[PDB]
């Protein structure tokens, strides 16, 4: 067919149907790698989330306003 | 259009397609009907009340615009009436080697569309009262009180309104149906220079594409040469170097 | 992604037609967003939205209709739509999830 | 939707200037988490499609 | 002449794309939802 | 280095003349015709805009002393 | 089991049930009912069947209260 | 310029004039019956005036039959996808084949 | 199976096509790769533009002037339809 | 029909550069062959001085109708509407409400809708309920 | 393989495993517009009332 002039043009993202000859061992490097962060964003959003509606009780407000008052 | 081999997007090049495609077809079909408010389906359950609520309005823009609105749910109910029958059951216009040639596409293609589907026959029932419920809790969405009209949408309608978009809707989709099938020779419309001029104005698309080209942009693009020309190397050249040169 | 064929001529033009036109929406976005900080001083929601009453109607007129203009570009509707039908060069894909 | 629960994940400071403080921060409200159905879900299936 | 062409356009309305054909269940399981839903009144009733 | 680039006779003196505007051009009435409107009538317009209002537009944090919505309704019929 | 409008809330029990603003009208006492059986129920088409059948109803009357309310106004035109 | 009558030239002109004015009727008529009625029309009126040996008589028509199609020209033509106007043309070029010449930067 | 290429033997057995369902081919003549539209199939200025008209519809392609009046033969067409990257 | 673009100049003399009409390059026969078939011209063909404003790259031309008439078209058919909207609102045709605005108790919710006193009231309160 | 000349376009058949879907997916379209229909042809019109039982 055509000629990818793929000796030199070589970007991130392959180029032109690119496989690699050793690509089912680096897809499980990568399997780990979104697995390996997934699983760490998890913890991060469990440690550092916090629910916006319960940080105050009303009857705590309910001073604020009369105090500004 | 991945089926179809020569790959054409024109629906004046398709024709006859409901049987060699049987499942692309009905996706269309479940979808429009579903896009047109057929009553029972999803669309029906949240474009349906919008109608009515431009009439519940009881203001001068709101019968106003029911009457744009209505047109459009008209339109909707027609130019997919056009769609699915210029596309699967005219009279074929392409060659006969791509009919021999036409088949569905793999599964992997195919999930996805039976998928949301389903949510097209469904979804929308099941999340009615979570969003339009009367009085539900969804304060992220803040309603005056003297803006509430769900009230007088609701019970306070004329009986032919409620019907009035279905009614023009499939009865209406019948007739351009039957002329599209039956009478196509009305529609033959280059020799009359009334049609000729309405039907080249709306596929121009209210000629707005070519007023922005040709007038705006091209405008815009002008006075950024009037100002390469006249000023940048023409009065601050002229106050600039060549005019000090020949000083 | 609208020209992601970048080596046909109409996708690519059309692509940098989607952009220039949303751009024009941007440029009153920012103008809203700074209005909105030259009234209330903040651009959070807890913040903003529980001061609307009490701020003056012209003020919000003028964050608003910049808000509007900005929608129109994105959601493409009379005026500033030109776009949205030339976008129809990206994959079909494209098209569905935009 | 049902529970009514809010999350809030405010990674740090991005603007400081005097008076106009903004986070990167990131809400679910009610409105959010309605927005994020049409968006995920579909482009799951668009990406599968 | 008039039509030449006669020869060539008789598989557009014959065969498959006969009006029978063409318009044959164009409704997609139209008598299946329809005879299940006279089930449902058996059902029920 | 190897003259990478396939130079063409034409280009070349479009670029040329479009670096060289300046000689050709003359101060006719028609560039007087640009020249007041970019120079003068645009910037005294905008000048004017901006010394008129500077200082008469207190907007940080104004507050509403007018009702929005209305009370009473009376019908035509 | 609603025929006629019920009696209106009080302001400090609307603070208690977070009524939204525009529904704090005479039919505000049977919204709480429903409102409460959704959040329980996940707003479904049929775990609230007659605390919405009600309260649609409380509308109706609270509708057709209006409208009588309307033509009185609409007479007071004639007068003068 | 001037029309001379049994001139190869003057025939292709008269082949072009006969594209335009079928593949105009092929884009406003979108039913196969309905097209070749019309376009049996068309030639008979092509073929009527085949016979002219006259220049002026020929420029009036080539004047004419310019007209005809510039008023009834369809304001959005069908055209293959992969030929110049399609919905695919360009799409996918295979790159140039060269050979990449080293420079020392 | 997808779309399997289109090779000349395809390509010449629907060229064919074209010519059998046009009846203003002279008679006898039969349809040969080596025919002539004038001299052997018999077929007029305005006669031989119908066939390449309907050929580049069947063929899905859009012939420009510069070439369809190049075409003389059933061969021609045979080697210009096979040298095109959108006839299908 | 062919009409060039707006703003192109009828004529132009700087010096020695040659003198040509101008030519749309986007309206170039598409199956012609050229050197650059992508851009449509032939190498070493010679350019006007504003050729920036008549190639592939420049805002795309139409010319299916004259700019004039697509004025025309465009504002008959916001013309129509305009008519359409001014009768009914000269006329009144639009119907009249079949209820009373609806009313609010608590004196219109005026304190739950932003007011901390009863002189302003009037300020913050909704459609008031007299009629309780 | 080989292109015959001068033949009709034969009633397809094509496999059942889209046939058969099809209209399982069409007929869960219907049944369900026939179910809602009996239960809200009032509601629709506005004929009646929900609590009108
Ligand atoms: C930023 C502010 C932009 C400056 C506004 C001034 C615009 C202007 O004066 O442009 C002048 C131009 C009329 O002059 P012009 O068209 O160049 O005459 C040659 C005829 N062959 O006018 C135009 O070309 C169109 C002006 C549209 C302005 C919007
Ligand atoms: C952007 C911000 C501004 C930045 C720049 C600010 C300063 C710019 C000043 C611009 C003023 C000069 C520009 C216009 C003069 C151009 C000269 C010219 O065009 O030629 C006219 C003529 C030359 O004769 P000719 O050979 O025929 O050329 C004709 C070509 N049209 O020329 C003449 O006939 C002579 C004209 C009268 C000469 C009178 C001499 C008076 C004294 C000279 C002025 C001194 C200024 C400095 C003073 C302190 C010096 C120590
Ligand atoms: C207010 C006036 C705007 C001020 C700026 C004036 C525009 C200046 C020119 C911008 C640069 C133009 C450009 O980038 O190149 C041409 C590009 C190609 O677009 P196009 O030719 O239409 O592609 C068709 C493909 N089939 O053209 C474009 O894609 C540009 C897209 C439009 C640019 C935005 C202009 C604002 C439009 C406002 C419309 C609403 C008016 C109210
Ligand atoms: C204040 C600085 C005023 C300087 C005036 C310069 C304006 C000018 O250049 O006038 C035009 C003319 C140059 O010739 P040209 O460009 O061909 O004009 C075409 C007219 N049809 O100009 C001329 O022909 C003569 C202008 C030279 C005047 C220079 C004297 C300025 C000395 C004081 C500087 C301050
Ligand atoms: C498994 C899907 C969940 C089944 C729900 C069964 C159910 O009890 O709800 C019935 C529902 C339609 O019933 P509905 O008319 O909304 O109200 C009750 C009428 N007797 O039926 C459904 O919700 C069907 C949901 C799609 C299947
Ligand atoms: C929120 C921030 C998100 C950032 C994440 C970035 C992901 C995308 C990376 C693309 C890399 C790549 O591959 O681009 C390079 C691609 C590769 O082409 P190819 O398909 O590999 O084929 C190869 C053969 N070509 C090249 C002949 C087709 O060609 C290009 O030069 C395309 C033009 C430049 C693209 C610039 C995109 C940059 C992303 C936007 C940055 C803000
Ligand atoms: C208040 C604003 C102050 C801004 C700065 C001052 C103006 C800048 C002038 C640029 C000079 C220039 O361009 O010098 C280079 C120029 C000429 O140009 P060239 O390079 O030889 O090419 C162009 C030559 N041609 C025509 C052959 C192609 O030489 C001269 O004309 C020499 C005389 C210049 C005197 C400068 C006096 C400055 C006085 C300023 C107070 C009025
Ligand atoms: C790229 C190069 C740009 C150059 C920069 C130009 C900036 C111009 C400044 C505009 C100032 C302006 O508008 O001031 C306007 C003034 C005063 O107006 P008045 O008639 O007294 O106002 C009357 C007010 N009533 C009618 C409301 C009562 O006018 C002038 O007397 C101009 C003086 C400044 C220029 C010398
Ligand atoms: C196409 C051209 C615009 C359509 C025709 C408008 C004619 C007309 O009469 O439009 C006037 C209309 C109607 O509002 P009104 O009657 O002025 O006030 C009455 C308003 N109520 C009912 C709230 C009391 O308002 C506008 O301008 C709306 C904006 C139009 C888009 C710009």
């Amino acid at each position: 067919h055509h000629i990818h002039t793929p000796s030199y043009i070589k970007p991130p993202t392959g180029g032109w149907n690119f496989t690699p000859a050793n690509w089912k061992q680096n897809t499980v490097l990568v399997l780990v790698g979104f697995t390996a962060c997934c699983v760490g964003l998890y913890k991060l959003g469990e440690a550092g989330s916090y629910n916006p509606k319960l940080k105050y009780k009303e009857e705590e407000l309910s001073r604020w306003n009369q105090s500004a008052k | 259009i991945h089926s179809i081999i020569s790959e054409y997007q024109d629906i004046r090049m398709y024709g006859g397609f409901r049987q060699f495609i049987p499942l692309a077809y009905t996706c269309i079909f479940i979808a429009s009907l579903s896009l047109m408010a057929i009553p029972g389906l999803t669309g029906f359950y949240s474009k349906d009340i919008i109608i009515e609520s431009m009439y519940g309005e009881y203001t001068f823009s709101g019968f106003i615009i029911y009457w744009f609105a209505l047109i459009s749910a008209t339109c909707t109910s027609l130019y997919s009436i056009r769609l699915i029958y210029y596309t699967f059951l005219n009279n074929p216009n392409s060659p006969k080697y791509i009919y021999i040639n036409l088949k569905e596409n793999d599964i992997v293609l195919i999930t996805p569309m039976i998928i949301l589907t389903i949510l097209s026959i469904f979804g929308g029932y099941l999340l009615r009262d979570i969003y339009l419920g009367m009085g539900s809790p969804f304060n992220e969405l803040f309603i005056h009180p003297n803006n509430l009209s769900l009230i007088e949408t609701e019970f306070s309608l004329p009986s032919i309104l409620k019907v009035l978009p279905l009614i023009t809707g499939l009865g209406g989709g019948l007739i351009l149906l039957l002329i599209y099938e039956f009478n196509y020779s009305l529609f033959l419309v280059y020799n009359n220079k009334n049609l000729s001029k309405l039907y080249s104005f709306f596929n121009q698309k209210i000629m707005f594409d070519q007023l922005l080209n040709n007038l705006i942009l091209r405008s815009g693009l002008n006075i950024g040469w009037l100002l390469n020309v006249h000023i940048d190397r023409g009065i601050l050249q002229l106050f600039g170097p060549l005019g000090l040169w020949k000083l | 992604l609208i020209s992601f064929w970048f080596t046909r001529f109409n996708a690519v033009k059309s692509g940098l037609s989607a952009l220039l036109i949303n751009r024009f929406g941007d440029a009153l976005l920012v103008l809203g967003l700074s209005y909105l900080v030259l009234v209330t001083g903040s651009v959070n929601y807890n913040t903003v939205f529980a001061l609307g009453s009490y701020l003056d109607v012209n003020m919000i007129t003028v964050i608003l209709i910049c808000f509007l203009v900005a929608s129109m570009a994105k959601s493409a509707q009379l005026g500033l739509h030109s776009w949205l039908l030339l976008a129809m060069e990206g994959p079909t894909p494209v098209s569905s999830l935009l | 939707i049902f529970n009514e629960i809010e999350y809030t994940y405010n990674i740090m400071n991005w603007l400081n200037v005097e008076y106009l403080v903004v986070d990167w921060s990131f809400t679910i409200d009610k409105l959010s988490v309605s927005m994020l159905v049409p968006v995920v879900t579909v482009s799951f299936l668009v990406h599968l499609y | 002449a008039g039509n030449p062409w006669k020869r060539r356009d008789a598989w557009r309305s014959q065969g498959a794309f006969t009006r029978a054909n063409r318009f044959r269940g164009a409704l997609p399981g139209f008598f299946w939802g329809l005879g299940a839903f006279g089930v449902y009144c058996v059902y029920e009733k | 280095g190897p003259h990478l680039l396939r130079e063409d006779a034409s280009f070349q003196r479009y670029g040329q003349l479009r670096d060289n505007l300046a000689t050709y051009w003359k101060f006719n009435r028609k560039a007087a015709r640009n020249v007041f409107i970019f120079l003068v009538a645009v910037p005294a317009g905008l000048g004017y805009l901006a010394y008129n209002y500077e200082g008469k537009t207190p907007f940080v944090g104004k507050r509403r002393t007018e009702p929005i919505f209305e009370q009473d309704y009376v019908p035509r019929k | 089991g609603v025929s006629e409008l019920p009696e209106l809330l009080s302001h400090e029990e609307m603070k208690q049930n977070k009524i939204p603003l525009a529904y704090r009208d005479r039919c505000a006492r049977l919204l709480v009912p429903l409102n409460k059986c959704r959040k329980e129920g996940w707003y479904m088409p049929w775990n609230c069947v007659q605390e919405r059948h009600d309260y649609e109803q409380c509308q109706y009357l609270d509708f057709k209260r209006r409208v009588k309310e309307l033509e009185e106004i609409k007479k007071q035109r004639d007068a003068a | 310029k001037a029309v001379v009558p049994f001139s190869e030239a003057n025939k292709k002109y008269v082949s072009s004039l006969y594209r335009k004015s079928l593949r105009t009727a092929h884009d406003w008529i979108n039913k196969t019956e309905f097209y070749r009625v019309k376009a049996s029309e068309i030639r008979s009126r092509f073929d009527a005036n085949k016979h002219i040996n006259d220049p002026n008589e020929l420029k009036v028509i080539f004047k004419e039959t310019e007209a005809l199609l510039e008023d009834y020209a369809h304001p959005d033509p069908i055209i293959p996808p992969c030929r110049p106007g399609g919905s695919k043309f360009e799409r996918n070029i295979p790159p140039r084949v060269e050979a990449r010449i080293p420079i020392d930067v | 199976s997808s779309t399997p290429s289109l090779t000349k033997e395809i390509i010449y057995d629907r060229i064919v096509e074209i010519l059998e369902s046009y009846d203003n081919v002279k008679q006898g003549s039969t349809i040969s790769p080596a025919a002539s539209f004038s001299k052997d199939l018999g077929l007029d200025s305005l006669d031989t533009v119908e066939v390449l008209l309907e050929l580049e519809n069947e063929f899905s392609i859009l012939i420009p002037d510069n070439e369809a009046d190049e075409i003389k033969t059933v061969q021609q067409a045979v080697d210009y339809i096979a040298a095109q990257e959108d006839s299908i | 029909k062919s009409f060039l673009p707006h703003f192109i100049p009828k004529n132009y003399s700087y010096g020695d550069y040659p003198r040509l009409k101008p030519e749309n390059l986007q309206k170039r026969d598409p199956y012609l062959k050229y050197d650059d078939q992508a851009n449509k011209r032939n190498f070493n063909e010679p350019l006007h001085p504003q050729q920036d404003d008549l190639d592939m790259w420049a805002p795309d031309h139409f010319d299916f109708v004259q700019d004039s008439i697509a004025l025309k078209w465009f504002g008959t058919f916001f013309g129509v509407l305009a008519v359409f909207s001014s009768v009914i609102y000269i006329g009144g045709l639009y119907p009249e409400k079949p209820a009373n605005p609806r009313n609010y108790p608590f004196s219109g919710l005026a304190k739950d809708l932003g007011a901390s006193s009863e002189e302003d009231t009037l300020l913050y309160a909704a459609k008031i309920d007299k009629s309780i | 393989f080989k292109y015959v000349r001068g033949a009709i376009v034969p009633k397809p058949k094509v496999h059942p495993g889209y046939v058969i879907t099809s209209k399982f997916l069409g007929g869960l379209m219907w049944f369900w517009i026939f179910y809602r229909a009996k239960q809200d042809y009032p509601v629709w019109f506005g004929l009646k009332h929900p609590w009108e039982h």
